[PDB]
């Protein structure tokens, strides 16, 4: 029997769900048909309304303490929780209900992990990351907006193979994907080391792939697998295609100044 | 009960609630009332989420805005970024270089194809296709059906269909049905034969594997998908054919890769997606299921998009405007700058204006939340049993055009294109051709091939329907693949002629800006007419208002009580079983609802 996954969606943009289905190794098709049992997911599920709701009860009973809760998005605490309504009730009530009997909780993406865009100042909905609401369950954070596809399926594959959460850093992120800063193995690093920088978009330096530090690249302070694993079956990543990292896997990246303002104190990197 | 727009709304019948509406992006609640014969006589669209992007943007740098608003939606990923950079460029009078224009167009058209095809197979198909019926299909008859429906599609063998069927069998026989659990399989609302169901499920799986390849076009130009990067003044993906050409974002090898992906797209649209929609549409037409026209029969709008000469709007290849009252001989011009045209009401939305009897143009827009339930609510503020649509009932605002409720989306664009083509607009010839071809296939060619009676429906009859809405989306996907194939050639030709420019940085620094400015950016996004309206003051965002396609379509009632496209589309539809929302889902899904988009 394949491990049930109940994939809930709070306040979100759905980027993490979309990224998941880009995975090439493994194929999302194979994950869904052969690895997990994706029993609840607003994006893909046939059932709606009362029929959809009934699935949660059934799986929670039959597989108590042996299903994975995956959460994309986050709960709002303002508007009495009703800036995110599911089955006529606040999302936060669904979240807490399904979380209680999960064997593990995956916080997909920066929304679930930290807050992401809706939690940027002034956070009109008091959107709150999952780990501030669910405090008595094992959580793994998989941050990024969205995370890389193979990072998402890599986490699932590990959990299914070993029936364990992989080793986490102090912030709850899997070390197997988040141990390196972008800047460690970025292919433009030799340019950084030689003081060779883009200063204006489409300058001669940009056309030679010079370092994007002075254009605001936050690679030096951002942990992710983008420089090595890269995106969409290793086709590119933000820096390769010419835009600095905006820091999208780091907590509170929307409120660390303009994306185009450089980090200060270049010598520390 | 009251009458509006030719619809007789009546809430006295049996109330049915669908919450959550699934196989959409984001969060929606739908309620209907049905009469003694299970016909929908009232419909209520409730957007059940809000994040407040418009509020969050205040005080920030206009150059950063695209990245914030891109995160309105990961499904229609990048269209908001495009609208944002366009709005900022409009405000600051920045002209982007030709290569940046062409790259943005290619990215936009890649999104159209990806979004449309994934929508149809992975979100919509299960409203038309009974996956359990697929288990009964004969592989040889399925192969024969495939060869009739799409002769050129090479994945057609009995053995291929048998292998797919056997995997589905093993999946179902496990007892863990996953996304098919508690479905509405076996409902009389499903009309396809087993072989058609197996063909469609096979293509669901094919599309799931292929969709990840198409987006690699975004990855090359924008670094990643979802959420590729954009730039005020052009694109970041600098071009170098020879020069560190291997370290440049765009070199000839990368451009060749893009073309290979475009060519695959053209094959998929022509051999899989369009033929499937024509076949499924034909069979549901034969069953008489022509419900769901709603406002498409009268009022449609799009801003118009894809000018074959940049910054020259008369050359739009999806020409826009507004049609009213079903009069296809008269297309009114739509101007996003005109304060009397696009306006948003909040009379029935969870927001507050000073005066909710008027609609605000988005340069004057206001987003102050006001979550409050009406006196006739069944349940409580935090436990709603039946929402009160006489009061405020949605996080979606109510956009109107000169006070009129409009449908937006691919169908609207195809009706507009047809009207334009008939008036002598040559830029709309291709969509006109696709429509005429489609009508002939649905009326005559496919019925002949399947031994069904030939019909004589006009485009006026076929198009304003849930079938028509689904068809226009598929045709639009095909057209967008064709257009970006041409855009690729134009890009490579321009680069080879010696123009390698990708960004205009003359006004990158805010010290060059006017101390205040306003701008608007529009996009024919996958679901319809998208606009972003910005005011800039002292280098900062003063106001930022988005009016998004699902805001139009999913809107609640306005001050005058006029219904939006979703509510109108459900009206007057019979349900086989009022407790199984098959028909509600089929029609709502034909708009491709994006609820995060609608509310932002
Ligand atoms: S600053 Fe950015 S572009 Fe430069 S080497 Fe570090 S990660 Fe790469
Ligand atoms: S913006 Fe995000 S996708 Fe990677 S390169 Fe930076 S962590
Ligand atoms: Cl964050
Ligand atoms: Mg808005
Ligand atoms: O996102």
């Amino acid at each position: 029997p394949r491990t049930p996954v109940l994939w809930l969606h709070g306040l979100e943009c759905t980027c993490c769900s979309e990224s998941f289905i880009r995975s090439a190794h493994p194929l999302a098709k194979d994950v869904v048909l052969s690895m997990i049992s994706l029993d609840y997911d607003d994006t893909l599920m046939a059932a709606a309304g009362h029929q959809a709701e009934a699935i949660l009860e059934e799986i929670m009973t039959k597989y108590k303490g042996n299903y994975i809760l995956a959460v994309e998005g986050n709960p709002p605490l303002n508007q009495d929780g009703m800036s995110c309504i599911i089955g006529g009730r606040p999302f936060i009530e669904q979240l807490k209900y399904v979380a209680k009997d999960a064997k593990a909780i995956i916080s997909w993406g920066s929304c679930a992990s930290w807050g992401c865009v809706q939690a940027a100042k002034p956070n009109p909905t008091q959107a709150t990351p999952v780990h501030k609401v669910i405090t008595d369950k094992p959580i793994i954070k998989v941050p990024g907006c969205p995370p890389i596809a193979e990072v998402m399926t890599g986490v699932i594959t590990y959990m299914l193979t070993f029936d364990r959460i992989p080793e986490l850093d102090r912030q709850g992120r899997p070390k197997m994907f988040y141990s390196q800063r972008i800047h460690d193995k970025c292919y433009r690093r030799p340019h950084f080391d030689a003081g060779q920088f883009v200063e204006e978009w489409d300058d001669e330096s940009a056309r030679k792939g010079f370092c994007l530090y002075k254009m605001g690249c936050k690679g030096p302070t951002t942990y992710n697998a983008c420089s090595t694993t890269r995106w969409n079956e290793g086709t590119s990543f933000p820096i390769q295609s010419g835009h600095g990292c905006i820091g999208c896997s780091e907590d509170g990246f929307w409120d660390k100044g303009s994306f185009y303002d450089r980090l200060t104190g270049i010598s520390q990197f | 009960a009251y009458a509006t727009q030719g619809f007789n709304l009546d809430d006295r019948g049996r109330r049915i609630v669908v919450d959550p509406v699934t196989r959409i992006e984001g969060h929606m609640r739908c309620e209907v009332n049905v009469d003694a014969n299970n016909v929908i006589r009232n419909a209520v669209s409730t957007g059940t989420m809000w994040r407040g992007l418009e509020v969050i943007l205040k005080g920030r740098d206009p150059r950063d805005a695209w990245a914030f608003v891109e995160r309105i939606c990961g499904v229609c990923t990048g269209c908001h970024a495009l609208a944002s950079v366009r709005a900022v460029e409009n405000a600051l009078d920045i002209r982007i270089p030709k290569n940046a224009h062409l790259i943005r167009e290619i990215m936009a058209k890649t999104l159209q194809v990806h979004d449309h095809a994934v929508h149809f197979y992975h979100l919509h198909a299960l409203d038309w296709v009974d996956v359990m019926s697929a288990l009964k299909a004969d592989p040889k008859r399925t192969s024969e059906l495939q060869q009739l429906v799409s002769p050129a599609h090479p994945l057609s063998s009995a053995g291929y269909f048998r292998d797919i069927q056997n995997r589905l069998k093993r999946f179902v026989e496990s007892g863990q049905l996953g996304p098919f659990m508690n479905g509405y399989w076996g409902s009389k609302a499903y009309v396809l034969p087993p072989e058609a169901n197996l063909m469609a499920v096979t293509h669901y799986l094919e599309a799931l594997d292929l969709q990840k390849e198409w987006v690699k076009i975004h990855t090359i130009f924008g670094g990643k998908n979802p959420h590729p990067n954009y730039l005020v003044g052009g694109v970041p993906c600098a071009i170098n054919l020879d020069g560190g050409a291997a370290s440049a974002p765009v070199n000839m090898e990368r451009l060749s890769f893009v073309k290979a992906r475009i060519d695959e797209i053209i094959e998929f649209n022509k051999n899989v997606y369009v033929p499937d929609v024509l076949a499924i549409g034909t069979l549901y037409k034969q069953a008489g299921w022509l419900y769901g026209g709603g406002l498409a029969a009268t009022n449609v709008l799009d801003y118009g998009e894809y000018p074959n000469v940049a910054y020259n709007k008369s050359t739009d290849q999806l020409p826009g405007g507004a049609i009213l009252n079903g009069n296809w001989d008269e297309v009114f011009p739509v101007d996003p700058r005109d304060s009397q045209q696009v306006q948003e009401f909040v009379s029935h939305s969870w927001y507050k204006y000073a005066d909710e009897s008027v609609g605000l143009h988005p340069w004057d827009g206001v987003t102050e939340p006001n979550y409050v339930l009406g006196a006739n609510t069944k349940g409580t503020r935090t436990r709603i049993e039946q929402i009160d649509e006489s009061a405020k009932y949605s996080w979606i605002k109510s956009p109107r055009w000169r006070g009129h409720a409009m449908e937006v989306g691919p169908l609207s664009r195809y009706i507009l294109a047809y009207a334009h083509a008939r008036s002598g607009n040559k830029y709309a010839e291709r969509p006109k051709e696709q429509l005429e071809y489609s009508a002939q296939m649905i009326n005559s060619a496919i019925p002949k091939a399947l031994g069904l009676p030939e019909t004589q429906y006009t485009l006026k009859q076929l198009l304003p329907s849930t079938i028509g809405r689904t068809l226009a989306r598929a045709l639009e996907s095909q057209y967008c693949g064709e257009m970006m194939h041409s855009d690729w050639h134009d890009l490579v030709a321009n680069i080879r002629a010696g123009d390698t420019a990708t960004a205009n940085v003359d006004k990158w620094d805010p010290a060059t800006w006017p101390l205040q400015a306003k701008g608007v950016g529009t996009v024919a996004a996958p679901r319809g007419a998208l606009g972003h309206w910005i005011r800039i003051k002292d280098g900062r965002i003063e106001n930022y208002q988005c009016v998004v396609p699902t805001t139009w379509n999913g809107s609640p009632r306005d001050y005058k009580g006029q219904i939006g496209a979703f509510e109108a589309s459900l009206m007057n539809t019979p349900m086989v079983n009022p407790e199984q929302p098959v028909e509600i889902l089929r029609t709502l899904h034909s708009f491709d609802p994006c609820l995060a988009c609608s509310t932002h």
